[PDB]
């Protein structure tokens, strides 16, 4: 009926939906549930920060403004993207016109039922092509909650420059997209408890560079508890496209592109925070 | 081709590319072995060469 969860950050209201499948039960949404502060201001190119609490009951909807992305035909690769993606760009550009640098949002979905009792397992979808663009809006885990009777979480991190930026020194150490999904994990890991879900059975998995991505975060110390297992399809760590080994190269391609390349590589950090995110 | 000509001579004017090849000198008498020689034509040539030309991340 009406969804109501508190959690450590605040109470959060969350809706029903019913499946167009008769066998299939219906399930529970929390759509736009922040979990970490906003990567604006003098957090961009920073690590993620935990979420601010709220008083109030928070509604969780619909889905929250996706990450800065330009996939408007605006030089995208295909080679990388899956063909579903790229052969469906007009219906894919309306889960992706709402944009704002306050991204770090994810979505949850409960099923309203098995066999075997006791707290769900949950499954984290990590989304990813190129790391440029995307957003786990993109993908509807009601059925795959309803049907194996788990809990399914779809993650959005910061894409691109906003969330992969790096300097080579400690000016940008990059990877803040990766941490914003270590981010999304502990906090998955603190409050799905409250939700039915098993802190101790959570699996991550994804594709493409979304999959690239779940074996990335196997090989930090960072996931160490944080889940217990990994589904990886077509996409790994070893690929030709999985890092930017050159990462300097291109964040001076970029600061000359808007007038920001000075000597120092701080100043030149500081400039871009300066700038619109646009 | 197909060229037997009994000659000691072979003559072969305005030759072509096809007209090329390996050609045996054939000497027979009735007493022993025919006598057999062998030599290669190697006509040589240079067409006019053809250039073409083709486009092709991101
Ligand atoms: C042999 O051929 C040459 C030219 O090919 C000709 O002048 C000559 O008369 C011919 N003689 C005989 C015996 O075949």
């Amino acid at each position: 009926v009406d969804p109501l969860v508190a959690t450590n950050f605040g109470k959060i209201r969350g809706i029903k939906k019913e499946l167009n499948n008769e066998i299939l039960g219906p399930v529970i949404q929390f759509l736009g549930v922040p979990y970490a502060a906003p990567p604006t201001g003098e957090r961009r190119f920073q690590p993620p920060e935990p979420p601010s609490p709220w008083s109030d009951i928070r509604n969780a909807t619909q889905f929250a403004p996706v990450c800065p992305q330009n996939i408007i035909d605006g030089r995208l690769p295909e080679v990388m993207l899956p063909v579903w993606f790229t052969n469906n760009l007009d219906v894919v550009s309306s889960y992706v016109q709402d944009q704002s640098e306050d991204c770090l949002y994810l979505n949850i979905y409960v099923p309203t039922e098995r066999d075997s009792g006791g707290p769900k397992p949950v499954m984290v979808y990590i989304h990813g092509g190129s790391y440029m663009e995307g957003t786990g809006n993109l993908y509807d885990g009601s059925v795959l909650a309803s049907y194996g009777n788990v809990i399914v979480i779809t993650v959005n991190y910061r894409l691109g420059v906003l969330g992969f930026l790096s300097t080579g020194d400690q000016a940008a150490k990059g990877n803040y997209g990766l941490l914003d999904l270590i981010q999304a994990l502990r906090w998955t890991s603190e409050n799905i408890g409250f939700f039915g879900g098993d802190p101790l059975r959570i699996t991550v998995f994804g594709s493409g560079a979304g999959g690239s991505c779940v074996n990335l975060l196997t090989l930090s110390h960072y996931s160490e508890g944080l889940f217990q297992r990994a589904i990886a399809q077509s996409g790994t760590a070893l690929s030709s496209w999985a890092v930017s080994f050159q990462p300097a190269k291109y964040a001076r391609m970029l600061a000359t592109k808007v007038g920001c390349n000075v000597s120092d590589t701080v100043e030149l950090v500081e400039c871009l925070q300066k700038k619109p995110y646009k | 081709q197909e060229t037997s000509v009994l000659n000691e001579t072979l003559r072969i004017e305005k030759i072509q590319r096809l007209q090329g090849g390996r050609y045996y000198c054939k000497a027979e008498n009735g007493v022993g072995v025919p006598a057999i020689k062998s030599i290669r034509v190697d006509v040589q040539y240079l067409d006019e060469p053809v250039l073409t030309v083709h486009q092709t991340f991101y």
